[PDB]
């Protein structure tokens, strides 16, 4: 559902796993800033900001 | 660091760009670009039912 | 040589689904009742 340029990947599994924010903070923020109208926004947000 | 060797202070500017971090949509700070980006964060403490004596 | 864009609009509040008033048109009332009937050796209450 969620889209990254020309990716169109399911929002539960982003292509940045793992540590999306640790690897690239700015890219992750730009990733989130253009799916605000996408109903899968909050699960995308959960996926982008979690890692051990 | 950078040096100009040419002019005085009252000609150049420091405008830190920083980025990396969402701040807020506050009417007291400007936007950086027109159509805007916008995000979403859930605020805590929802409203609920109880009983008073 | 600068310019400001001022923008504002209005929305339904965050808790409108908990605290709101409803405007209705009312017509054609219908009444129920609950009647207790006894005779002989029968008590007992019905809803009609
Ligand atoms: C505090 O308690 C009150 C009373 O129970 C809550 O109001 C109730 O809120 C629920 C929402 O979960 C309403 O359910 C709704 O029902 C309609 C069908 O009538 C349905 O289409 C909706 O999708 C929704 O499920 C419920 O109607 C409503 N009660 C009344 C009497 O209207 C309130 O939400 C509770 N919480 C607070 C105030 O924070
Ligand atoms: C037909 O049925 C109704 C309900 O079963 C009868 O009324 C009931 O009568 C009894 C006896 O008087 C009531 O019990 C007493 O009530 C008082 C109230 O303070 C309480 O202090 C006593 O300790 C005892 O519980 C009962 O409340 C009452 N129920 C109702 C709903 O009124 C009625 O007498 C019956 N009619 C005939 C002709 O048998």
């Amino acid at each position: 559902m969620c889209v990254l340029a020309n990716a169109t990947f399911p929002c539960f599994q982003p292509p940045c796993v793992p540590c999306c924010y640790e690897n690239n903070a700015e890219a992750t923020l730009r990733m989130l800033e253009d799916n605000v109208d996408r109903p899968g926004y909050y699960d995308l947000l959960q996926a982008a900001l979690t890692c051990r | 660091d950078m040096t100009i060797n040419t002019c005085l202070i009252e000609q150049c500017h420091v405008s830190v760009t920083d980025h990396k971090k969402w701040q807020f949509n506050s009417p007291f700070v400007p936007r950086a670009d027109e159509p805007a980006r916008k995000g979403k964060v859930h605020i805590p403490f929802p409203l609920d039912n109880i009983t008073c004596r | 040589e600068n310019t400001q864009l001022s923008e504002a609009y209005v929305d339904r509040s965050d808790v409108c689904r908990h605290d709101h008033a409803s405007a209705y048109k009312a017509h054609t009332a219908s009444l129920k009742a609950k009647v207790r009937v006894m005779y002989g050796n029968v008590n007992q209450t019905v809803d009609v």
